[PDB]
């Protein structure tokens, strides 16, 4: 548009509505467009006419407001707000933005303070309001430490804050105090994951280091605090890596490295030793990181090349030994460093490994060729400019010695990712992350135990299932939500390359692999368990829990696609099917048996060929790429009636359950079968009963045996069959020992 | 032992002379000729790859037969349906095809034609969303299928193009065998959201409240009003180019249109026949309304033909089409049952028999039916026909050595006598 | 009902009529004017502009507006939701046109209340009768879940008798 393009509808619409009061009630439509062609005295005088006949409109007064923003007239913007604010309650954005100007303009007056109390209960203590706390005190450095000290004491895990409480000190110069604080605030979890706390935690160290203060007061603390430098690279590495550009995470490489190579000197066998130690391993991990973030972008020849280099990085880091935790000081101390072993086991872990698969023992060539100090040279070269001096870069002196060239076993891996599931404050990033790496593996997750490391004591089921509310959550609906939030993402990924491998990308460098539905939800429940939820916000954040829960649940409108269900059902049966307690065996099988009751009538009518009703805006993405056939109902069908069995034998309908297992000859029904004949056998078998009885007793045990020896038949002659085994086939085999041996 | 076969069919004809409806005598023949194509088609010398094919055409012949010959003799005249001008247009187009048995024929044929439809299996690793990746590089200022559209194509990234092609081809081959809950599925689930509406226009109005006669059926309103409209919007969308060719092939479909050259290149007899009865019908439908004002005349946007082919000159051209399909003897029988003029190619194949004997099944299949077809109506084909036929095929059960079943089909004259 | 609320509903386009063409007539953009052609109840021109500017899919859609089918509703907002979730960009009209498919275009979550400042109240209640949710809704209630989200000029006295018909019980 033009100048002519907006005088000109003067006359389209001066030819329509002549008389004076439509002539002005258009002054509103009249100034939409001369906003847009930025005339702003004009505009003014078009909507200020508008307002002259409705006088009563809140999007009107504030649209002038507005204007008058751009124009800088304070006095008449913040009026401007006010009758729009005093017309309509709900526009809360307007109220901040009258207290966010009352004090920038001036704080004499006792109107910028109140319209900043109301601000405050309509944002409950949002990064905002704080900020204009310290606005209006600014118009006295004692003043603004006891605000930010009492603010803290309220909002300890408000990453602003604490950096002004650091940068306070700092302008005092009790750099002390600030690495003071800043070190018993390494201790806490969420700063302790903040891109922009931990930048300011390697600078108020590093001042400390350079400081007169720190040279002169002693060098007995001295390694105490070099020790949370390191540390804190670690975390900011792993942050920047994810969230900045190629150029500033390698900068921070350099840092890293000098670092290291100025602490490997004193050596010693303390706390800094041991961290040295642990954080020795991240560098290399989060450099073959790194290395693989460049090669993505890059060619195919730099890819592998730089692949190679990185799969080095991981192995390294992989081969570094557990630190010493019993050496530190604290209980806190030393379980945050194991906290971050075994991050690095797992990460380095499942990298080794999709790397690894693509070709044929692939990691032994990769050490036979590049653990050769030549590779140390062609690391240093792709990583670095080698302007720089290589004699005090860590890189270049390490001593590769004996790389182990061993690739990491499942079961090891597993004990590491559960203890580092509170590596990264659980976020469904991290967690989505670990699900997928598992995706390709040959044995699962125990998701179920990762949950209990993070929401403890909550139980398995809720007794109060019958309604929705978030109180209710359970480690189940969890666990069925991560299921979901891996199936949507695997999908999603798939669909991805499939228009431009998805395995193989590192966890910083891949994006949000979740909905940001499916991710609020998480730190929703998150903040509301572990009671780190806002007083103001806590209904907010119910009710956010509280929307999804009935998908979780498949109850109405639930955003299920058959395959997910069905991918519920029987995961969370093969799931139960191998716990040995019966508590968990009955959840999980009723679970299981809920799901499969919910899908049979939708692949009823997939039986038959027709169209399943598809979903309003659901929860976990549908695809037809998993859409059920035909081909695949009557195995569902049959798997289905296998869980029924199941809860059918758990909850005492043997007679029923037996009946259903014979009538499929499964591998899975002969361990249920097996089972459930050996307990009918073992109780009945020694105390002193009818002689008549004794023999059928003994008939049950000798059909245990006959059963056990099927499956291992069976199993031994197929491969197929070892997979279907409900438990694991040494675990048949143990049983059977017993069994013979009674 | 495959050369059982004779077995099969002379079984059944066992069962029917001796229970004493005669449809499942067709309904045995069927199966019985799948399982035959399934014999063959394992495990086998790729000489029987051929002969496979000709016993699955086989069998999907006396499928067509039954449909056919069930509805068409099975007719026991029901009730008329009184409609008034506020109805629907859904009850309307019920209407036409209760009282039109010319035009049900055609939709009857249509549904055997998308039974033995081939369908892709369900592409895998779908992404997690819709033009992900041109989302990603940046430069998609709007997330609608028709940004692109509004300006050059340079927008969508290749990777998905080739994905949209990938999805809209499998979408197609679903719509073509009938697929079409699975086709509002796969758009649902794989964040075609709007390709998923699309397909919902596919149904008439009904509203069970006005339309009473089917308020059994529904319990809610449905199908859109508009639907004139609707069909000229989707086969404009249909001729916009930069759409993918699957698409576009989509929207002609839909709209009752003959899809572009770079799809229809690909249909085979049963595909291209299949398009161009799937016209007849549209055409007749839309012109049904017309003739009963429920066309509205502010949705005539767009010029569409109005004169509907005869199924007859469909055939021909489909024929003409693709000679070599159209003259392979089964689906010329096919064609025959098709049009009722059967007994008509009976007598004519009979008299081929005074390079019919050269293929096997035809001499088989075409006695067997004859044996249905006066089975079932009486008179239907020529005493004489009967007569020439069986002597003939039961001289090829003493070739084969089978005497055995010989008297089964004996009892069709008294010329049985002479055995 | 069908024929009271296609009458109130053609009523309701007579009065907007030249607001909404004055607006027409000073559009510099496509999509907008389809948008407009649905302000004045006019499926079949917002379909055909959409065909001519060369957006076929939205035309297709488009088509949708007036038969209440709760499918391509809960579609629609899905598709919104996961715009307003991410979603790096889309077109400002064609998340309105979305939003009218989605049955609630104030009682939202991509909400078109901000249109009261552009807009003849009028207009937009005729948005919330054509789309809106009408077979569900009684014409009164309906009405009057327009009216819960917009408070009218006390001195209008068209508005009033829209009032009066709402307040029903």
């Amino acid at each position: 548009r033009s100048k002519a393009d907006v005088e000109r509808y003067i006359a389209s619409v001066q030819g329509s509505t002549p008389s004076p009061r439509q002539k002005s009630m258009k002054g509103f439509y009249f100034a939409k467009l001369y906003y847009e062609a930025k005339e702003y005295d004009l505009a003014k005088k078009y909507i200020c006419t508008y307002i002259n006949v409705q006088e009563r409109d809140p999007k009107a007064h504030r649209f002038l407001g507005l204007l008058y923003e751009l124009e800088e007239n304070t006095d008449k913007a913040v009026e401007c707000y006010r009758r729009s604010v005093e017309l309509n309650p709900t526009q809360k954005d307007l109220v901040l933005k009258i207290a966010e100007l009352l004090c920038k303009n001036d704080v004499t007056d006792g109107r910028a303070k109140y319209w900043l109390e109301r601000a405050a209960k309509l944002f409950p203590g949002s990064p905002a309001i704080y900020k204009l706390k310290e606005q209006l005190l600014d118009c006295g450095w004692n003043k603004l430490f006891d605000l930010i000290q009492s603010e803290l004491y309220v909002r300890p895990d408000d990453v602003h804050v604490n950096i002004r409480l650091v940068e306070v000190y700092r302008s005092t110069k009790r750099l002390k105090d600030a690495v003071a604080h800043c070190h018993e605030a390494e201790r806490n979890i969420a700063l302790r994951s903040s891109l922009e706390w931990n930048s300011c935690v390697v600078q108020t160290l590093k001042e400390y280091l350079e400081s007169l203060q720190c040279l002169e007061s002693d060098k007995s603390d001295w390694r105490a605090t070099n020790t949370d430098l390191l540390l804190a690279y670690a975390n900011l590495m792993l942050l920047t890596l994810s969230t900045r550009d190629v150029q500033e995470s390698r900068e921070l490489l350099q840092s890293f490295d000098s670092a290291l190579q100025s602490v490997k000197s004193l050596g010693g066998n303390d706390e800094l030793s041991a961290t040295f130690l642990e954080m020795k391993g991240h560098f290399y991990m989060h450099a073959g990181s790194l290395l693989l973030k460049m090669g993505q972008h890059s060619s195919n020849v730099q890819w592998r090349a730089l692949s190679e280099l990185a799969a080095l990085c991981y192995l390294i880091a992989f081969q570094v030994p557990r630190p010493k935790i019993k050496l530190i000081k604290g209980e806190a101390g030393q379980n945050l460093l194991e906290m971050m072993a075994c991050d690095r086991l797992s990460q380095s872990g499942h990298m080794l490994l999709n790397l690894s698969r693509g070709k044929q023992d692939f990691l032994k060539e990769i050490v036979e060729t590049f653990a050769n100090k030549s590779g140390q040279s062609a690391l240093y070269d792709a990583l670095f400019s080698s302007q720089s001096p290589k004699d005090t870069s860590f890189l270049g002196s390490d001593d590769i010695g004996n790389i182990d060239v061993r690739e990491p076993e499942l079961e090891d891996l597993t004990r590491y990712d559960v203890g580092a599931i509170r590596a990264h404050n659980g976020s469904l990033q991290h967690l989505t992350w670990l699900g997928l790496q598992w995706n390709s593996l040959p044995a699962l997750p125990g998701i179920r135990k990762w949950l209990k490391q993070l929401f403890h004591h909550l139980p398995h089921e809720t007794s109060r299932l019958e309604t929705n509310a978030p109180e209710s959550i359970c480690i189940l609906d969890l666990e069925v939500f991560l299921l979901g939030v891996v199936y949507t993402s695997h999908l999603q990924l798939k669909e991805k390359c499939n228009s431009h491998q998805p395995l193989c990308l590192p966890l910083p460098v891949c994006k949000q692999l979740c909905t940001e539905r499916q991710k609020s939800w998480w730190d929703a429940v998150c903040t509301l368990i572990h009671r780190k939820a806002v007083p103001g916000n806590v209904a907010k954040l119910r009710l956010l829990v509280q929307h999804e829960i009935n998908t979780l649940r498949a109850q109405e409108k639930h955003g299920l696609q058959p395959a997910l269900l069905v991918h519920w059902a029987e995961c969370l049966q093969k799931t139960g099917s191998g716990l040995n307690s019966f508590y968990d065996q009955r959840e999980y099988m009723g679970r299981s048996v809920h799901y499969w009751k919910k899908v049979l009538p939708l692949l009823k009518i997939i039986k038959k060929k027709n169209s399943i009703p598809e979903p309003i805006d659901p929860l976990f993405k549908h695809f037809h790429s998993v859409d059920i056939q035909a081909s695949e109902i009557v195995e569902y069908e049959e798997d289905a009636h296998i869980t029924f069995a199941i809860l059918d034998a758990v909850n005492g309908n043997i007679e029923d359950a037996v009946t259903a297992f014979e009538s499929i000859k499964s591998v899975v029904s002969y361990w249920n079968l097996a089972l459930i004949f050996h307990r009918k056998a073992e109780d009945i078998e020694n105390d002193a009963l009818s002689p008549e009885e004794q023999e059928e007793c003994k008939n049950y045990l000798r059909k245990t045996r006959d059963y056990l020896i099927k499956i291992i038949d069976d199993s031994d002659s197929n491969l197929s069959v070892v997979k279907k085994l409900p438990v694991p086939l040494e675990s048949v085999k143990e049983m059977l020992n017993s069994v013979m041996q009674e | 032992y495959q050369t059982e076969r004779f077995t099969k069919f002379s079984d059944t004809l066992k069962e029917f002379k001796i229970e004493q409806d005669p449809f499942n005598i067709i309904r045995e023949f069927r199966s019985a000729a799948g399982q035959l194509a399934l014999d063959l088609a394992n495990s086998g010398d790729e000489s029987n790859v051929i002969s496979s094919k000709d016993w699955e055409l086989e069998a999907r012949f006396w499928h067509l037969v039954e449909l056919l010959l069930v509805f068409r003799n099975a007719d026991l005249d029901l009730d008329e349906m009184e409609l008034h001008p506020y109805n629907s247009r859904g009850l309307f187009e019920k209407k036409l095809m209760q009282d039109n048995k010319q035009l049900y024929q055609i939709w009857i044929v249509m549904v055997w034609l998308k039974e033995n439809t081939y369908v892709m299996e369900r592409p895998k690793n779908v992404p997690t969303s819709k033009w992900l990746n041109s989302i990603t590089s940046g430069g998609l200022k709007s997330c609608d299928l028709d940004f692109p559209l509004r300006e050059n194509t340079n927008v969508l990234d290749v990777k998905d193009k080739e994905e949209d092609h990938i999805f809209f081809k499998y979408i197609y081959e679903l719509i073509l065998a009938g697929a079409i809950d699975e086709a509002l599925e796969e758009a649902k689930l794989s964040d075609n959201i709007s390709i998923c509406m699309i397909l919902c226009g596919i149904q008439e109005y009904l509203n069970p409240v006005i339309d009473t006669q089917i308020a059994n059926e529904f319990n809610t309103q449905q199908g859109i009003k508009k639907h004139s409209l609707w069909r000229r919007t989707v086969y404009s969308l249909s001729q916009q180019a930069g759409l993918d060719p699957y698409e576009r092939a989509i929207y002609s479909y839909l709209s009752g249109a003959i899809p572009n050259q770079e799809v229809l290149q690909y249909s085979d007899w049963e595909s291209d026949l299949h398009i161009h009865l799937n016209q007849i019908l549209q055409t007749e439908i839309e012109n049904y309304l017309l003739e009963n004002n429920q066309v509205g005349t502010d949705e005539l946007i767009l010029p569409l033909p109005s004169h509907a082919l005869t199924v007859q000159e469909v055939l021909n051209r489909v024929a003409s089409r693709h000679p070599s399909e159209s003259e392979h003897p089964i689906r010329v029988l096919m064609a025959s049952v098709i049009l009722d003029s059967l007994p008509s190619v009976i007598h004519s194949s009979v008299e081929m028999l005074l390079d019919i004997i050269d293929k096997p099944y035809l001499l088989r299949i075409v006695t067997h039916l004859a044996i249905c077809l006066d089975i079932i109506n009486p008179g239907s084909v020529e005493e004489v026909d009967k007569s020439k036929l069986i002597t003939t095929y039961i001289s090829l059960l003493k070739l084969q050595g089978l005497y055995e079943n010989i008297p089964i089909y004996a009892t069709f004259l008294n010329e049985s006598d002479c055995l | 009902k069908k024929e009271r609320h296609c009458r109130l509903t053609s009523w309701i386009v007579s009065q907007i009529g030249p607001e909404i063409e004055e607006k027409i007539r000073n559009s510099s953009n496509e999509i907008e004017q389809i948008f407009l052609y649905l302000l004045l109840n006019d499926v079949v021109r917002a379909s055909k502009l959409a065909i001519e500017s060369k957006n076929g899919h939205l035309s297709v859609l488009i088509s949708y507006l007036g038969s209440n089918d709760p499918r391509i509703r809960d579609l629609a907002e899905l598709q919104l939701q996961k715009w307003s979730t991410g979603g790096c960009s889309i077109d400002k009209n064609i998340s309105k046109i979305y939003k009218l498919l989605s049955g609630s275009p104030f009682e939202g979550l991509f909400s078109l209340k901000e249109l009261e400042s552009e807009f003849s109240w009028l207009c937009l209640l005729n948005l919330t009768l054509c789309y809106g949710q009408i077979d569900e809704y009684s014409l009164e209630s309906l009405v009057q879940s327009h009216l819960d989200k917009f408070s009218l000029p006390y001195d209008d006295p068209i508005g009033v008798i829209f009032q009066l018909y709402a307040a029903n019980e």
